């Protein structure tokens, strides 16, 4: 049937933990990855771009795919902690080079033929 | 100096307003943060990460996830390092 | 004063050659290239943790033994002494003794790299 | 005239005498499981040394004649007593673990004497890792205080740190209601008195605690109920070993050397048995110590030296 | 002589700076090592000046036994380095009992 | 029988001072054994970036 196995959070609850100690771990890892890494972003900046990724997947409902990205989440995490990635690795989550993407209707018919 | 049911009240109560969202008018002693300050449970993570590190104590997941009110917190922590007035 | 003559103009000679060495050749530093070298990548961070030896147990038997080696460094003018015979076994004796030393440090283990 | 530091000087060596078959092998189970008799059928296969399961009265086996001495002047602590009313106000249940932990502890001790010395292999039933267990056992069914848990973990710890784990350690798995069974058929009537969470409890913490830390400071062998009755079969296993995980094989002769003058000198063994921690049951009041001390001295063989007590007739007495 | 006052006053600092602890052993114990410089100095200064042939031994043979004090002391300094991490005197006080 | 000392009296001089104060008050006795417990681990192995120049 439809039924399917879970890895490790049964539903909703054990999923919405495995996302809190993401948390738990970023939280007290932005500050001194600010520090060990030589960034010159404060803090305050590195924690809500921890922010908003969660909401940048809060709205799937499948247990799997929330377990299936808790993963990743640490795996990035841990890739922080043993300074295994470089400025610019990190620095590509902080989108800052690129040209803002136009948002309202004028500027695209503005910009060309992108839809 | 052994603290008090007093001093816990003023140690949460301090460290509630630095946090930027906790809205002082919203805050109270029964302040349910979903409803009366308007904060999701995600947000509910970085108030009592304050905690633990301010009380130098460690609260699990699973009694982090229903300490909602700043009166459950205050009389949560009160049975950990045993303080009881 | 002959000595200090020569020793003066050594380390005068040396001082003009990183003196021009340094104001001549350009300047021109953009933080990165004064950043300490990984082998291309960024280090951990450090340099300054305990580097622990894995030999300390012969560093101090070094000084043992450099010292030791002071007290018959008097020996070519300990030959021309009127008294050979005791300046024979008290000399042999020393020789011995930092030979037992090293054999003594030899047969329990020691030498090897303490692991 | 026993090995001291001189007999070291002389020539006296320890890891010249200890061969391949030099293992110390202790056998494990729940209660009434069985693992006694394996004991004793891998002891003479190998032709190793078996010492049976340390009881109340095992320092009497060692001491004097070797017979079991009044309880109130052995212990003044009887299983039995601990069967039928595990929570009696006197407080017999941690006066039966810490008494038997030093049995244990002294049955510890002369093992690893004998396989130090001859080198001929001991084996024995539990041993003093296997006996923290029991208390865990007790703590988790309101059989004990939490502070007799707080005395018998610091003695433990204290006692049993600079010892080395035995060998080989062999357990045998028995279920709790194969274990009920074999007690009820046992008839002993003291053994009714038992409680099956408590089994599963002394059955838990064996597989989660015992076997999991003793893994990794010497081999684990765990068996079936069925394969113990083929003695055959379990003392293949154990000739053809590694028996290289664990701090056995990094042992001088120097650690050898520290090792043998701890356990020959029987009084320092159990030295540290008798913290002046001041336990409500553990403590005996001053009076009680008299009397009962006073009690040991007449005893036979007890007022005097060994080999210099009248009554037992020992002669020579004047240039002894 | 002047020179003989630098050089007791070298011990006075290498005195000062001996019993004066501030982070860490390593620092006290180069200084009590550099304490017998000033000893070797002092010592070699009146032998040379008084032409006293025989004592000349001293002054290599006091350096036998200071730098094996040292020997000993950085050696043992080795034992505080496993147990204690560091090498700090002020965490050194687990017997404040 | 004649009073002798019980459980309360022996903790009288029982403690790491017998005749404490404040300062003392959070001393602690003195392990049994008289060796202290092993503490954190303090191992540091320093990181090498071998390659990839
Ligand atoms: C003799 C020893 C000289 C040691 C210093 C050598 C040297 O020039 O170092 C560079 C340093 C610094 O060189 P610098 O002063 O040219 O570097 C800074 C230059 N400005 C101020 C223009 C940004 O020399 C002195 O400090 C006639
Ligand atoms: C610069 C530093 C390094 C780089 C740092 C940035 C890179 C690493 C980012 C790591 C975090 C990752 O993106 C997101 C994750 O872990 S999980 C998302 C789970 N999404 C859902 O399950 C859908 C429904 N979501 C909700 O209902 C709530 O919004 C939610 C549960 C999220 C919280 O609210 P409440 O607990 O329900
Ligand atoms: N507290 C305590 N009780 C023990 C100890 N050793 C044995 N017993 C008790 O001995 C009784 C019989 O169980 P066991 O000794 O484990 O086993 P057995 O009945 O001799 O049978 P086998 O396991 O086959 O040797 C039970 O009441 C046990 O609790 C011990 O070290 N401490
Ligand atoms: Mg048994």
């Amino acid at each position: 049937g439809t039924s399917v196995k879970p890895i490790f959070s049964r539903d909703m609850n054990e999923a919405k933990r495995r996302v809190r100690e993401l948390y738990r771990a970023w939280y007290r890892e932005v500050p001194n990855t600010v520090h060990l890494f030589q960034l010159d972003i404060s803090v305050k900046q590195g924690r809500d771009k921890v922010r908003e990724m969660f909401m940048k997947n809060a709205h799937v409902t499948d247990p799997r795919v929330v377990d299936l990205l808790v993963i990743k989440g640490k795996m990035e995490l841990e890739e922080t902690i043993n300074v295994w990635k470089q400025r610019t690795h990190i620095m590509r989550f902080f989108h800052e080079t690129e040209a803002p993407r136009p948002t309202d209707f004028l500027s695209k018919f503005y910009v060309g033929h992108d839809p | 100096p052994p603290l008090t049911l007093e001093a816990i009240k003023d140690r949460v109560l301090y460290v509630l307003k630095l946090y930027d969202k906790i809205d002082p008018e919203k805050l109270s002693v029964n302040s349910h943060f979903m409803k009366d300050l308007g904060l999701d449970s995600l947000d509910q993570v970085e108030i009592i990460m304050a905690m633990e590190d301010e009380f130098g104590f460690e609260i699990p997941d699973i009694d982090a996830e229903k300490l909602m009110c700043p009166q459950e917190i205050v009389d949560y922590i009160a049975d950990k390092k045993d303080v009881y007035e | 004063m002959n000595i200090m003559l020569t020793l003066l103009t050594n380390v005068t000679l040396a001082s003009l050659l990183v003196l021009i060495a340094f104001w001549l050749p350009q300047l021109n530093a953009y933080s990165e290239k004064t950043s300490p070298y990984e082998c291309g990548f960024d280090p951990m961070g450090s340099a300054r943790l305990p580097f622990s030896m894995k030999f300390f147990l012969v560093a101090i038997t070094f000084l043992l033994f450099d010292l030791e080696i002071a007290l018959l460094l008097p020996l070519p003018w300990a030959s021309q002494t009127n008294n050979l015979k005791t300046m024979l076994t008290m000399a042999l004796f020393l020789l011995i003794l930092l030979a037992a030393s090293l054999a003594y440090e030899w047969t329990q283990k020691g030498l090897e790299w303490a692991e | 005239l026993q090995y001291g530091p001189l007999a070291f000087v002389l020539g006296e060596r320890t890891t010249r005498k200890l061969t391949e078959t030099s293992k110390v092998i202790t056998v494990d189970g729940n209660i009434c499981s069985g693992k006694g008799r394996l004991a004793r059928e891998i002891a003479e296969k190998l032709g190793l040394r078996h010492f049976p399961e340390a009881g109340i009265h095992y320092a009497d086996s060692t001491t004097g004649d070797g017979k079991p001495l009044d309880v109130q002047l052995s212990g003044n602590c009887s299983l039995e007593k601990f069967y039928d009313d595990p929570k009696s106000n006197d407080g017999n249940s941690y006066r039966l673990q810490s008494w038997l932990y030093a049995s244990r502890l002294l049955q510890y001790a002369d093992a690893l004497e004998h396989l130090l010395s001859t080198g001929q292999g001991v084996v024995l039933e539990r041993s003093i890792y296997s006996d923290f267990v029991f208390l865990e056992a007790m703590y988790r069914q309101g059989f004990i205080r939490k502070q007799c848990v707080e005395h018998y973990n610091e003695v433990k710890k204290v006692t049993a740190c600079e010892y080395l784990p035995p060998h080989v350690v062999v357990y045998v798995d028995v279920p709790v209601p194969e274990i009920q069974s074999r007690i009820q058929k046992k008839g002993n009537p003291h053994e009714m008195k038992i409680t099956a969470a408590y089994l599963q409890d002394i059955e838990n913490a064996y597989k989660k605690t015992f076997l999991p830390e003793m893994s990794e400071k010497c081999e684990v062998l765990q068996y079936s109920a069925r394969e113990a009755e083929d003695a055959e079969k379990v003392v293949e296993d154990i000739e053809y070993l590694k028996c290289d995980k664990g701090p056995w094989p990094d042992q001088d002769d120097r650690t050898f050397h520290r090792l043998r003058m701890l356990v020959q000198n029987k009084l320092e063994v159990l030295n540290y048995t008798t913290i002046p921690v001041y336990l409500p049951e553990i403590t005996i009041g001053a009076h009680q110590s008299d009397r009962v001390f006073q009690k040991f001295t007449e005893l036979p063989g007890r007022k005097y030296s060994p080999g210099y007590n009248e009554d037992v007739g020992d002669k020579w007495i004047w240039l002894k | 002589p002047l020179v003989y006052m630098n050089i007791i006053m070298a011990f006075a600092i290498a005195l000062a700076g001996l019993l004066m602890y501030r982070s860490h052993l390593m620092s006290s114990l180069l200084c009590l090592e550099g304490m017998m410089l000033s000893l070797f100095i002092m010592s070699t200064l009146i032998i040379l000046n008084t032409h006293f042939t025989l004592a000349n031994m001293m002054p290599i043979i006091l350096l036998v036994f200071a730098a094996c004090e040292a020997a000993l002391g950085l050696s043992l300094l080795v034992m505080v380095s496993n147990t204690y991490g560091t090498d700090y005197v002020q965490n050194l006080n687990l017997l404040q009992c | 029988r004649q009073w002798q000392p019980d459980v309360e009296w022996a903790e009288q001089f029982g403690g790491a001072v017998m005749y404490p104060t404040k300062e003392t008050a959070h001393w602690k006795p003195p392990p049994w054994n008289d060796v202290d417990p092993p503490k954190d681990t303090l191992v540091s192995n320093l990181t090498l970036n071998f390659g990839p120049q």
